[PDB]
């Protein structure tokens, strides 16, 4: 395990989560933290000076204990690990850059992009925005096996570069649900309001379990075949906001360390599909990533000159939970214009 | 004699054993939400 990378990426996940819920407190949340971390790490490869340090600190790296080169190597090793072949679980993460043909790129940037982030450089004619949009969306659709289809909604005709990350995940439960045991049941939006959903069930299950009485919530870990699992956190009625305010790397570690095996008589879990798309601009600024969007942007590591600036970071994610397993995908795009 | 019933908002955190990556993080406030 890369302890340093995992600590930054987990801090970043929960910091991003809190900002998303602050922005839209009544909405479903679904996103891929590791997709966004990797896309922004990829962006920082070309960043200099305050633009660079804001990105790395915004990603929750402690720059007094790590360096940019170590960070990029850590992401290189992460991508290699995630993309290793598996017979049990489908997992893929890719990066790409779409560049205007006439834009002069530093040889060291394109070489580092391929070497560290696995990224090719696709010559893209952004002035034909419809075709450029279709190319990027097709790349993402191919990478997510059809799941993420419209990551790019609008694309400025004067765009110079788009960095893209995608993640694709499909896994079977170690203990799958029997669809004969799925029945329409209430899902309570509030104490007085509910919707009817297909409620899946498992019976006589022994799984890791922890009742967090101080935080008024119950935590269980369900397993996928392969090296992935899922922490489910079930706050008691009306306590979701109280649990969310305690979300952190420390809490997750404590939950992990507190789990004990327990025989569960019945476990009820909805079958559901949810998706969200995000404009991350305001969230990234709240996290301190500011200069990359301004006239003072320093992306001179891409071109040799301070002639590029981020216009928009977007993210889209989908989560499907059903009797056989889970399918989830997400993609992140960093749109970049002239400066 | 223990029942765990996800019939109200809950969180889902999909994690990798190898890297400790959080692949996906989710709050399900409404499975049938627009
Ligand atoms: C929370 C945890 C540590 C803190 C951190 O930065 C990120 C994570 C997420 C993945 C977590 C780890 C850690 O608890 C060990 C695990 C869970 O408890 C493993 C076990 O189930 C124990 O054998 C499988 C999944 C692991």
């Amino acid at each position: 395990v890369d302890r340093g990378l995992a600590s930054a990426n987990v801090d970043f996940a929960f910091s991003l989560y809190k900002q998303l819920v602050l922005k839209a407190p009544d909405k479903n949340v679904i996103f891929s933290p590791v997709s966004i971390s990797t896309a922004l790490a990829f962006l920082s490869l070309g960043a200099h000076n305050t633009t660079l340090t804001e990105i790395l600190k915004g990603l929750k790296f402690n720059l007094t204990e790590t360096s940019e080169a170590e960070i990029h190597q850590s992401f290189q090793h992460l991508l290699r690990t995630l993309n290793q072949s598996s017979d049990e679980l489908q997992l893929s993460m890719g990066n790409a850059m779409f560049v205007k043909e006439q834009l002069s790129l530093l040889d060291r940037f394109t070489e580092d992009a391929k070497r560290l982030y696995g990224s090719e450089a696709f010559a893209t004619d952004f002035q034909d925005s419809a075709a450029a949009k279709k190319l990027i969306n097709d790349y993402v659709k191919n990478g997510t096996r059809g799941k993420i289809t419209d990551l790019i909604k609008d694309l400025d005709s004067q765009t110079m570069m788009v960095l893209v990350n995608y993640i694709f995940f499909k896994a079977k439960w170690e203990m799958p649900f029997d669809p004969q045991d799925t029945h329409q049941s209430r899902f309570y939006l509030s104490k007085k309001k509910w919707v009817m959903v297909p409620m899946m069930s498992l019976h006589h299950l022994t799984i890791p379990y922890f009742r967090d009485e101080e935080l008024s919530c119950t935590v269980v870990q369900l397993n996928y075949t392969g090296n992935a699992s899922v922490f489910f956190i079930l706050p008691d009625q009306d306590k979701m906001e109280e649990v969310e305010a305690m979300l952190s790397r420390e809490t997750l570690a404590r939950w992990g360390d507190s789990l004990e095996f327990r025989e569960i008589g019945e476990l009820y879990l909805p079958k559901f599909s949810i998706s969200r798309d995000y404009n991350l601009n305001d969230i990234l600024l709240q996290l301190g990533i500011e200069e990359a969007f301004t006239s003072k942007a320093d992306l001179s590591g891409i071109t040799g000159a301070r002639n590029l600036a981020v216009s928009q970071v977007v993210h889209k994610a989908v989560l499907d939970v059903f009797e056989e397993g889970t399918e989830a995908s997400a993609a992140t795009a960093v749109k970049i214009t002239l400066l | 004699r223990t029942i765990v019933r996800f019939n109200r908002p809950f969180l889902m955190i999909i994690v990798d054993h190898f890297t400790w990556s959080i692949f996906f993080m989710s709050k399900v406030t409404n499975p049938k939400q627009a």
